[PDB]
Formats: structure tokens, C-alpha cells, sequence
């Protein structure tokens, strides 16, 4: 009766209606608050995703059979069951999970039969008794696995982790005030690229992520760094090119930077540093730099070592001097300097050809000069300031610069 | 009762805001699981295709004549009664029938007696004893006939469509994974236009597909053709214009393709393409190429040469940096580039000014170059990317960009 009730009150043109895209670029249907799953549903073929809210008592029958596109399915807190059919051809077919565990019941057992499995997306929360999830350490049976993202109050990393760490790439966890203990568990990660944590309460960087030899990238958001001493083993991460220490604490920046010079992506934006030192811009691969948001006193001239550099962001800085070596370097594609103690900008700022993006927001200026024409790739929108300077241009400059 | 009480409960005006459009862009209504056609439903006079879906055994009346501008009917499941001035004004009317059935006796005889059905779509197995290929034997009747779509999973098409072919133009087969025995059989229908052999199963072109000079477009969807090897033969095809030669083991492209200059529309995605060479672009005439889901190499310089291009399409390929080429043609307008190793975007894309949409969400892309605001028709909804890389771009741009979308 509930299948027919199902049947009944969704035609399929209503989930016609209900199609629509997802943030993987799938076709999804968003269905919420359902009694059930709907055989209606199933009948659709060319479905390429699937999204149950909170559909609770809900078997999957082999009906499922019928649309192979599926690639995504979101169980979002909805306790599942399952028939044999749907087992063996989810283990075949899907890839990709997003799930949400409000209650840990509401996870399903059976997501550890699968094989084919990618993406995961362990949204929810977790209890103290961490380990005794059963449900995390069976990812073995995962061969495909590539991208984990646990936003849950997870306190320890599971031995789940150390197994699956032979294919396993990407973390992104969220604690949100919780503090991350035991990382002996990603010590032994062994080939995992990315690393996201988010407000684990990690003091310091541990001896785990220099124990990784392959890492991309990093993140170690809302994370209380109050000084990086440990840099010196960072150089074991030659894959290293995204640092995105931002939100952070970081007071002032050692010599030690000196040991990895292959990164690139460089965020320091809410950061403590008081004055940059001599010794960042020595590692000339560093293309994407953020200090947004500090409160630096003034910017010293070695930042011409910066070449290579496409992105230099220290906006809403205390920074009251600009030396015209930044203007040197024309290479750096975009600059943000907003909201410093700047005074004039720099009427040869024509020099920089591949200047694409100056966020010079909320500076203290008095006239533009005139040789923005000379700058190829920078506008109203790329030099953001205050209106009443960008009242200053002069007329044949304003008939150059309306055509561009 | 039935029929009054359905009369009554859907009367005409829910049915008014239940109708509908369909791809042909055409006002159609779908009736699921009703007792029979309500007379409101007849009443409707702008109706253009009506859906008689799993409707049990439904005796259409003559009121049908209301429907005057009534030119699809899809019986899915519904055997249709029908009388002598309902079956006049059908056949006087009447153009285009999809007919689904699961039995003999659900396709109703009177569809063979229509004159003006020009496209006819049938559904369900047709190997039967005794029946195979008999109860089709009014199609010589329709003399209209120029669509003949066979979702029937049969083995060999039937000599009574090949003698139909003679004014047949459009001849599309369905076997679901069975092999059709072509033995150069459709070498009748010289008046085929778009032979579309849909999951055919083939895994090799027979010599009739390119023998018929007629073709312009020929869709072998999931034939498993694993070598390419007969395109030299379709040169003689002036006709042909696209040849979709997407779902199949192609493992590589010979240089041989070089040959046919006429192709515009060449969708080769789904496939495992190792690359597309350098003699694939020899085709300047090539206005719309789809690659997506595919094991490119990378994308070459040639693409230069392709200034007809619009939409070129290497969605969850392998293609690690955009070559300038491929902006160097700046009639690119639908640009599926998402899911890839792009590690960036260059600036190049500003000159594209027919870019109406651009997909970029995933790869690897660094940021979003602010030459995207340069492009005119771009739009919020044209330029499909995540939140963060378009918070990337500069605060007063991206106003432009949501001024220029939502007006």
C-alpha cells in the first residue's frame, strides 16, 4: 500500500519538475521529508544523482536497476535498508556519497559493501567513543575511495583512516570547537594528497603531516597556531604548493620557510605577523600569497625577490609604505593592497603589464594618476577604491579608459 | 458512471493548467492511470498531442473532431476503440503516433488505415510465431509514412518497411544489445535520411548504411564499434553532416576522418579516445564537436583551424593546460570545460565573445581570470562555477555580471 501510495501521488512529470543540477554537475532530485521512495522515481533512466532528506524506513528495492546513470546519491539523515540487487549494482555503479548523520543509526550499515565508491561526505556529528564505529573501519572493502570529507566533532582519527590511506586524497573535517587528538592515526597516512582540517584545535603542526611525503595541500583552518616552529621537516612535503594557514594566529614568520621553496599557494590572510621578514620572498615559486586582513606596519623592499609571484594580498593592513620594487615585478597578475596606510599610488604603475587584479579598497589616496591607461589589465572593478577617487581621471584619459 | 464521475472530478479548467510542452515545443497533456478520456479533455481545441497512457481499454468517441488541432496521440499501453467518424477525422487529421504496446493485441488495427501519419514510433518485442512481420502489412496503405522508430528489439527489419522505405526518410532501430542481421538489406530505402541505430549492438558498419546516398545524419548510439574503418566510404555522402559516433570502443582516431570535409555536427564523446589528432581538425567545416567522458591526451593546436566551431564539449577529459588555439576561434559559445585538470583558465577567453555559457565547475582552476567579465553574453547562469572562484573575481565586475543576469 505505501509503494502504490507512492506510485500514486508522484507522476513522473512532477519529477520532471523536480529535476535539477547539484554541486558535481549531476542530475539530481531533491526529494524531502518523503514517506518513502517512490517506484516513479526509478522509472526515470536518465537520472545521473539522487537526494533522500530525512526519508526514514526506506528499502531500496531493484528497481534502482533501471536508471544505471546514477553517480551521486545523498542519504542525507535517513535511515536506509537495501535488497540484493541494489547491493550488487550500487557496489558496480555508484561512486559518489554524501550522507548526514544526525543519529548514528541514521547512518546505514551498508555503505562499506560497495567497492566503486569515490567521494564521501561524512557530514554530522560523532559521540567520545569514537573508535567503537565499526561502520568507519570497513572502508577496506573501499578500493576506489578518493575524496572523505567528515564534518563531524571528531576528536580522534579513526584506524578506518590508517587502512584506507593507500587510495584515500582528500580531508576535510569540521570539529567546530572540538579538539583533534591521536595523530599517530594520520601519521600513517601514507598517499593522501589534500589535508583540510577545520577548528580541530591543533597547537602545533605534528610530526604527522611531515610523515606524509606526498601531500598537495594543506589547510589547517581555525587552528590556534600561535608560532610555527616545525617547519623544518615541511620540506619532506615536495608536493606541498597550497599553505592556507588563514584565520590564524601566526605572530611573526621564521627563517624556516626557507626549507620548501616549490609553494605556491601561500594564505596567511587574519594572521598575527607583525613584519614580514627577509625570508619568505627567497622561495621565487610562490605565485599566490594572502596576508588579507592582518595588521602589518610596513612592507620591506625584498619582496622584489618575488617574481615569479601572481598574487600578493595583505589588504586591510596597517602598511603606511609601498616600495616600487612590487611595482618592479610584472609577473604579479593580482595584488591586493586594500585598506593599508598607503598615501599615493604610484604614478609608474603603467610598468606592470600582466597586472590583472589590484584591490586597493578603502586606501587613503588623493588623485589617481594618469598612466592607468598604460596598465593593460587593470579597471574600475580590479582597482577598487573609494568613489571620489575614481572621480580622477583626465577627460581624454576617461575617453581612453570607457573604451578601455 | 465512471466516465461521468471522470467528466466531473477533472473538469476542464485544473486540466487547462495541467497542460504542458514538449521538446517539438508542442502543447501536450498526460492522462495516467484514468478511467477512460473525460469529455472535458475532448473539449480542449488547442490540445497538440494527447497522451492516452494506461488508459484500460478506452472506446474513443467522435467528440475527437473537437480536437482540431490534435497531431500526436501516444497509445502507451491503451488499446483504443474507436468508431467510423472518429476514425475519418483521424485519418484526415492525424499525423504522428507513437504506439507502445506488450502485446499484438494492444496495437490497434486502425493505425494502418490512417493516411496523413508521417512518423510512427513503436515500442515492445515483435518476434512472435505466426506474426512476425505480418501484422505491419498495412503500412503499405500509409504512403506518408517518413519516420519509423523501432523499439521493438527484432533481429532483421522487415521486407513491408523496406518496401515502405521508398518514402520513408527517417529510420531509427532500438534492439537494446541484439545484433540486427543488416545482410545490405536496407539498400531499398533510398529515400533514408537519418538512420539513427540506436544500441544496435553492431560492432561493425555494414556496407548499406554508406551504399544509400541519402544520409545526413547517422547515429550509431551504442553500436560497440571498437575501429572506425568505413568513413572512408562515406565521402560519397555529400549528404552527410553528422556523424555521432558516440558510445563505443573507438580507441583511436585514423588520419583517414581527414577525407570527409563536410561534417559539422561530430559528437564523439562517451568513448575512450586516446587523442584527437592533428587530420581530425582537417574538417574546417566542423561547427558543433562534443568529446566529453573521454581519454584525450590533451587538446591540440589544430583546433585553430575549426572557426565554425561553437560547442566543444571535453567535459571529464584529460586536459591539463588550454591552448591559446583553441581561443584563437572566437565563435566558441557553449563551453563544457568542467571536471577536468585544467590548472588555469587564460585571459584568452576574454576575446570569446559568443560564449553564452561555459561550464567550469571543478578541475583545478586557480581562479577565474577577470577577462570572463569582457565577454558580453556571459551570464551568472551561463558561467557555472563554484561559489569561492567567483568570489574570486572582483566585487564591482561581479555586480556587472549580476546586473547583466537578473535585470
Amino acid at each position: 500500500l505505501k509503494q502504490l501510495n507512492l506510485n500514486n501521488e508522484w507522476t513522473p512529470d512532477k519529477l520532471r519538475q523536480k529535476l535539477q543540477t547539484n554541486a558535481h554537475n549531476r542530475l539530481e532530485l531533491p526529494l524531502i521529508m518523503l514517506s518513502g521512495l517512490p517506484d516513479t522515481v526509478f522509472e526515470i533512466t536518465e537520472l545521473q544523482s539522487l537526494k533522500l532528506e530525512i526519508i526514514k524506513n526506506v528499502m531500496i528495492p531493484a528497481t534502482i536497476a533501471q536508471l544505471d546513470n546514477l553517480q551521486e546519491l545523498c542519504l542525507h539523515q535517513c535511515s536506509v535498508k537495501i535488497h540484493s540487487a541494489a547491493l550488487s549494482f550500487l557496489k558496480e555503479n555508484l561512486k559518489v556519497l554524501s550522507v548526514k548523520f544526525d543519529d548514528m543509526r541514521e547512518l546505514p550499515p551498508w555503505m562499506y559493501g560497495l567497492r566503486n565508491l569515490e567521494e564521501l561526505y561524512l557530514v554530522g556529528s560523532l559521540s567520545h567513543d569514537i573508535s567503537k564505529n565499526v561502520t568507519l573501519e570497513s572502508l577496506r572493502d573501499l578500493k576506489s575511495l578518493k575524496i572523505l570529507s567528515i564534518k563531524s566533532n571528531v576528536s580522534k582519527i579513526p584506524q578506518a583512516v590508517v587502512d584506507v590511506s593507500s587510495h584515500l586524497q582528500k580531508m576535510c573535517v569540521h570539529n567546530d570547537g572540538t579538539k583533534l587528538v591521536m595523530l599517530n592515526n594520520l601519521k600513517k597516512m601514507t598517499n593522501l594528497t589534500e589535508l583540510e582540517l577545520v577548528h580541530c584545535d591543533l597547537e602545533r603542526i605534528p610530526h604527522a603531516v611531515f610523515s606524509l611525503l606526498s601531500l598537495q595541500e594543506l589547510d589547517l583552518k581555525e587552528n590556534n597556531l600561535k608560532s610555527i616552529e616545525e617547519i623544518v621537516s615541511f620540506q619532506h612535503l615536495r608536493k606541498l604548493t597550497v599553505l592556507k594557514l588563514w584565520y590564524n594566529s601566526i605572530a611573526y614568520i621564521p627563517e624556516h620557510i626557507k626549507k620548501l621553496t616549490s609553494l605556491e599557494r601561500l594564505f596567511f590572510s587574519h594572521n598575527k605577523v607583525e613584519v614580514l621578514p627577509s625570508h619568505l620572498f627567497l622561495c621565487n615559486k610562490i605565485r599566490y600569497l594572502d596576508l588579507s586582513y592582518n595588521d602589518i606596519r610596513f612592507i620591506p623592499p625584498e619582496i622584489g625577490v618575488l617574481q615569479s609571484l601572481q598574487y600578493f594580498s595583505i589588504t586591510c593592513n596597517k602598511v603606511e609604505s609601498l616600495p616600487d620594487e612590487l611595482y618592479f615585478c610584472k609577473k604579479l597578475k593580482t595584488l591586493k593592497i586594500g585598506k593599508n596606510s598607503l598615501s599615493v599610488l604610484s604614478p609608474k604603475i603603467g610598468n606592470l603589464l600582466f597586472l590583472s587584479y589590484l584591490d586597493i579598497k578603502g586606501n587613503h589616496f588623493e588623485v589617481l594618476p594618469p598612466e592607468l591607461g598604460d596598465c593593460r589589465a587593470l579597471k574600475r572593478a580590479g582597482l577598487v577604491v573609494e568613489d571620489a577617487l575614481f572621480e580622477t581621471l583626465p577627460s581624454d584619459v576617461r575617453e581612453q579608459m570607457k573604451a578601455d | 458512471l465512471r466516465q461521468l464521475n471522470l467528466n466531473n472530478e477533472w473538469t476542464l479548467d485544473k486540466l487547462r493548467q495541467r497542460l504542458t510542452k514538449n521538446a517539438q515545443d508542442k502543447l501536450e497533456l498526460h492522462l495516467f492511470m484514468l478511467s477512460g478520456i473525460p469529455d472535458t479533455v475532448f473539449d480542449l481545441v488547442e490540445l497538440e498531442v494527447l497522451k492516452l497512457e494506461l488508459i484500460p481499454d478506452v472506446t474513443i468517441p467522435p467528440s475527437i473532431a473537437q480536437l482540431t488541432g490534435l497531431k500526436e496521440l501516444w497509445l502507451y499501453h491503451t488499446a483504443a476503440k474507436i468508431e467510423a467518424p472518429a476514425l475519418a477525422f483521424l485519418r484526415e487529421n492525424l499525423r504522428a503516433l507513437h504506439i507502445k504496446f506488450t502485446d499484438i493485441k494492444e496495437i490497434p488495427l486502425w493505425i494502418y488505415s490512417l493516411k496523413t501519419l508521417e512518423e510512427l514510433h513503436l515500442t515492445g518485442n515483435l518476434s512472435a510465431e505466426n506474426n512476425r512481420y505480418i501484422v505491419i502489412d498495412g503500412l503499405r496503405e500509409l504512403k506518408r509514412l517518413k519516420v519509423l522508430r523501432l523499439k521493438s528489439n527484432l533481429s532483421k527489419l522487415p521486407q513491408v518497411v523496406t518496401d515502405v522505405g521508398v518514402h520513408l526518410q527517417k529510420l531509427s532501430i532500438n534492439n537494446e544489445g541484439t545484433k540486427l542481421i543488416v545482410l545490405n538489406s536496407l539498400k531499398k530505402m533510398v529515400n533514408l535520411t537519418e538512420l539513427e541505430l540506436i544500441r544496435c549492438d553492431l560492432e561493425r558498419i555494414p556496407h548499406s548504411i554508406f551504399s544509400l546516398h541519402n544520409l545526413q545524419e547517422i547515429d550509431l548510439k551504442d553500436n560497440n564499434l571498437k575501429t572506425i574503418e568505413e568513413i572512408i566510404s562515406f565521402q560519397h555522402l555529400h549528404r552527410l553532416t553528422c556523424l555521432k559516433l558516440w558510445y563505443n570502443h573507438i580507441a583511436y582516431i585514423p588520419i583517414q576522418i581527414g577525407n570527409l570535409t563536410n561534417l559539422e555536427r561530430l559528437y564523439l564523446n562517451r568513448n575512450k579516445i586516446e587523442k584527437i589528432p592533428t587530420q581530425l581538425f582537417y574538417c574546417r567545416k566542423l561547427r558543433y564537436l562534443d568529446l566529453s567522458h573521454n581519454n584525450l591526451t590533451f587538446l591540440p593546436a589544430d583546433i585553430g583551424l575549426l572557426q565554425n566551431l561553437q560547442n566543444l564539449a571535453v567535459t571529464a577529459n584529460r586536459i591539463e593546460a588550454l591552448p591559446p588555439e583553441l581561443f584563437q576561434c572566437r565563435k566558441l559559445r557553449a563551453l563544457h570545460l568542467g571536471n577536468n585538470v585544467l590548472q588555469s583558465l587564460p585571459s584568452r577567453v576574454g576575446e570569446l565573445t559568443n560564449l553564452t555559457q561555459i561550464e567550469l565547475r571543478g578541475n583545478r582552476l586557480e581562479c577565474l581570470p577577470v577577462e570572463l567579465g569582457e565577454c558580453p553574453l556571459l551570464k551568472r547562469s551561463g558561467l557555472v562555477v563554484e561559489e569561492d572562484l567567483f568570489s574570486t573575481l572582483p566585487p564591482e565586475v561581479k555586480e556587472r555580471l549580476w546586473r547583466a543576469d537578473k535585470e
